[PDB]
């Protein structure tokens, strides 16, 4: 699975690849990685177990529905529920989140981290190699958000076996 | 004989801005009563109350409602929260409790809480079955079982006598916001038949809460002065600003609906309502400026990067 | 001296549409009371009542059976939820007080309670051994056992005095998707000996439910608008579509038996009953068309795939 | 064990071998690893723990009898069992469920998998063995589903040790 | 007719040192009880009171500016501690036992508690949701749930009738440490529209409460001795050095605030209290050296490392 968000000119972007493998072989290549949450207006996109990342996701969208749809508040609060004594099982799963104000990676561990200026994040097994092209992208191109967004995936997707061409991308008007 | 559907709203709009669906059901809902009552014998009990569900957000108007309504009507009214029941140990934590207090608020009047007695069920969302944190689950089930007696009929025993439950109108609310109604039990579902929706306030409506209504806050500032010899009057602007604050505190932080009005005002009238005695016959002038400066800058900072990576 | 059995399905059989077999199995029950009473010393007392176990689905006359059978033999009646004994904790919260609260719903009368007292203990399909998730399943077997006393013939005090409840008639229901009735235990088993199925219900019955029974929710809309001076009258299409939608939206969500007619019919005469009054001396049809237009286009999608990889 | 389920010619079919295993030993070759729920309008095949399987198989069966027997509601409100605080324990089998309307696969972990086109399913051991023969029979042939599912068992059952001959196919009219 | 928030303020002065803020907001607090009430029938139902929220350490004030106030108000008035509700069992331990508690102590007088009863509810920051060892927290927002009906206003059985709690002022209080007032639940935090904080108490301001409040511990001292014969005087430099003690045992220690002034007296009085008796028509002069010998030295150690490696 590879996961890329990129934030420029106005516009953000959250893709992924469709691949799902159990083992080393395939189940099903055209998967939905990337969804819309409180009212298609919040983009998530999520790697790693299939059900604990669906758990992730799910509870987050608890969480921006217990408040205005507040993306950093409802990260945190989220997040809160790990730093304490009723060790709440980790889950083994990551999700990239943004909409019109900011783009966040939440861990089924605990913890959520921001970018670092170039608006961008990746997670999942091709994450890396789709941040790489991405960064290159960025800081040579004038290539849209989302055009660097599938460029990046697809070049994740030639090098990281778990990952297909099979894409779904998102972006926030 | 008694109001119509279109003469309860506009009683309704005296002290409700906006939310015309749920005022508009409340009042087909209190012509009922009128209309059966008009029957002979047979259909006359046959007839029962369509209860109401009223999903919408903190604030916004689903209690004003439901209690402006039942004022209007000189009907028993009570209201009550829903979680309130989650576990019971005694006589008094017993859903049977929402009639005897009933009961006990009109001074025993059974004719009258039978005929047209009206309890709002807050909360319902609550005793259902969201999130994962679910400890005890079969405790929220329990309740909504706990209430079915009651919205399908029955009689319970009240230090005033027998009462029966056939008639009393029912309205449940809720904000839904993780739950949805189809989530309560099939029977409680098929008692509540009529579903309304209250929106959110915007800034706009706020100006108008301010003063339109009936005894709206300005108007009850401006007696409360006038008692200690001082007159005041808000301009158009000012009521504005205090509407837009409002709004604005209501979105970064915690919104908890039109109460937030209460709150802003009253840190807008802080420094009049303590020097009022020293001011008499004095007129102060409620203004933008006025308001800009007692208004200080925005609430309290927006910090929470402290717990980020 | 009473009805007989073939005497009072007919009378059911104004209120009550299909379920043959428990209007048959409720009137031998019923005719019973009579053919003892008119035995002699010995044999009068020994002579017991047999209990009986309703099995069907969600609002499909369990309930409506057991209440109108009462109220042509004028018997003192009493609902109750199986669960709501689950725990206890106080007086009130005991089985005992099923017989209090019969007792005291008919003033006291204790000669009319013993002879043809009627407790319908509903949902007891609850109180078993179903799905893994059962926490206090040994609560479920007790309520179990705390019938018991009462189906077996016992004696409870009442403020009223002693009464008996070695001929008070039970009936029990549950639509036992997931539990058996041979899950009860062995004692209650062999005290329901009567075994009635109820079956679901179709489009064709729900059309027939809507006008054909005396105070049908057609004949009650009309004679409602009739007090507004309206004069309504529905077409056999009309009827028809009500139906079908009733028995689309059952069947596509959440079944509710023949209680989604009362959702339909209010989201149908959701705009007369409000303008009701400014249409004196009018006469309204609701045929075929004014039907597919009160109730729009299909419920409310049918997501689910969001939870779906 | 292998399962495998092809959906074409408005006709759904299951079916499965009959080897059970302890280690790397043959116990029984005669077992039913596919049946019928919900008044025998639902198939479902199971594999995985002889235990586990059962025990998904009984919890889903509770699930159709809650609702109207809605194969996709059921399948979802199963797997939500998992996605949530009470850590559910997880079962080592997977299921294979189909009706007149649609085929999926829900496992013990607490995810449910729609098809991808061709409408086949397979799961087991020699579950990708069946897939691939179906794949090719079904873009290559006019072969009936029960046929297909016949003819792809055989074959998986001639690679994997863990899959015999003896199988058990149920189609739904 | 009644004080004005000038004069309630110097009223106030006369027992409480500092809290400027919380004391100027009290005063308006009541005045407005005598606002309303001068107002006419529609009003003077409509507005009610502001109530407040005290955020403030240990005893620096908030119940004595409570309790005096009703006290110069001849309000019945009633502290409870938030916590005191956690779980319930039987009557008195549901939050509406603080209506019967507060009508009990003013002999049943239902206009009295209605008109001005005033409610102290202390620790409220402790029903939050606060550190990680929260074992039962549905129980602390279960006590926020049970005041909502009190605040919101509504009306209590008591032996001696029914009482609405729709005028009742009500004053809650914290710390805050760990919890802040936006933690409350939404309906609580809307009705709890004023926030005043009061701050710790420095050595100087010790220094005045040790004599300038009607009443203080240097007088009540001086005429307790005066009784038995004896006449004590506090030099300027004695109470400072009581007041340097005891703020620097609350500082190295446990902080328990002006409380800790009544430890030092008493470890101080020590002496002269046992032997009064013995030393009447005498005179004792409590200067400097007096105190530096009562008050040993440094409290008790300050070891810790016990623990450490
Ligand atoms: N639409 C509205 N118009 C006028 N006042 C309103 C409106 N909505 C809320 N308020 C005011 O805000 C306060 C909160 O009322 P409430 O009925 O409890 O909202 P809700 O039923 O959603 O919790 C009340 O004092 C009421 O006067
Ligand atoms: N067969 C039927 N004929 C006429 N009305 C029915 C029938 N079944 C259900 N109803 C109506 O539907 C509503 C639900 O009745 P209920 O007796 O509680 O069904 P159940 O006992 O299965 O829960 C009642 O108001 C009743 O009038
Ligand atoms: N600011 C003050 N001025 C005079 N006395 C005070 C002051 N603060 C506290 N005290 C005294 O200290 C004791 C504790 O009072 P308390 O009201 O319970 O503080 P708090 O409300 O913060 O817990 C009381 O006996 C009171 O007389
Ligand atoms: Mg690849
Ligand atoms: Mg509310
Ligand atoms: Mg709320
Ligand atoms: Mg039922
Ligand atoms: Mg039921
Ligand atoms: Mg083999
Ligand atoms: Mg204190
Ligand atoms: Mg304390």
């Amino acid at each position: 699975t590879t996961i890329v968000s990129v934030r420029r000119n106005g516009q953000v972007v959250v893709g992924g690849d469709g691949q799902v493998s159990l083992g080393n072989t395939v189940m099903k290549g055209n998967a939905r990685k990337v969804r819309r949450l409180y009212n298609g207006k919040v983009l998530a996109g999520f790697a790693g177990g299939t059900a604990d990342a669906f758990t992730l996701f799910e509870l987050f969208e608890r969480k921006l529905e217990m408040h205005q749809g507040h993306l950093l508040k409802s990260a945190v609060e989220l997040a809160k529920d790990w730093r304490t004594d009723r060790a709440l099982r980790k889950l083994e799963a990551m999700l990239i989140v943004a909409d019109e104000k900011e783009s966040l990676i939440i861990t089924g561990i605990g913890d959520v981290v921001q970018p670092e200026e170039d608006q961008i994040l990746a997670i999942g097994s091709g994450g890396n190699y789709a941040l790489s092209a991405a960064r290159a992208l960025v800081e040579n191109t004038e290539l849209s958000a989302h055009e660097i967004v599938e460029k990046s995936l697809r070049i994740a997707g030639d090098i990281c076996v778990f990952t297909n061409t099979n894409f779904t991308i998102e972006e926030l008007p | 004989s008694e109001m119509t559907p279109r003469e309860i709203v506009s009683e309704l709009d005296q002290h409700i801005i906006g939310q015309a669906d749920a005022k508009r059901a409340v009042a087909i809902a209190l012509r009922n009563r009128w209309r059966r009552m008009q029957l002979q014998e047979p259909l006359r009990h046959e007839v029962t109350p369509k209860n109401i569900l009223m999903i919408g957000p903190t604030g916004v108007g689903k209690t004003e409602i439901a209690r402006r309504l039942a004022k209007l009507a000189n009907a028993p009214f009570i209201k009550v929260e829903a979680t309130k029941f989650t576990e019971v140990g005694y006589v008094g934590k017993e859903v049977d409790s929402i009639i005897r207090d009933l009961t006990d608020s009109a001074g025993g009047a059974i004719d009258a809480v039978e005929q047209n007695g009206i309890v709002f069920i807050d909360e319902i969302d609550k005793i259902c079955k969201k999130g994962e944190y679910s400890g005890a689950d079969v405790s929220r089930e329990g309740v909504q079982r706990d209430l079915l007696p009651l919205v399908e009929g029955s009689t319970v025993s009240t230090k005033h006598g027998m009462v029966k439950t056939d008639h009393i109108l029912f309205i449940a609310s809720g904000a839904f916001q993780v739950a949805r109604p189809s989530d309560l039990i099939p029977e409680l579902q098929g008692r509540l038949p009529i579903r309304v929706e209250l929106t959110a306030l915007s800034a706009a409506d706020f100006e108008r809460i301010l003063t339109e209504p009936h005894a709206s806050l300005t108007e009850q500032y401006k007696a409360l002065m006038a008692t200690e010899g001082v007159n005041i009057a808000f301009t158009t602007d000012a009521v504005k600003k205090i509407a837009e604050a409002a709004f604005r505190v209501n979105e970064k932080t915690e919104n908890i609906g039109a109460r937030r009005l209460h709150t802003v005002m009253e840190r807008l009238m802080d420094k009049i309502s303590f020097s009022a005695s020293d001011m008499n016959g004095q007129t102060v002038n409620i203004d933008a400026a006025y308001v800009a400066d007692a208004l200080g800058e925005v609430v309290e900072n927006e910090d929470l990067s402290r717990f980020i990576l």
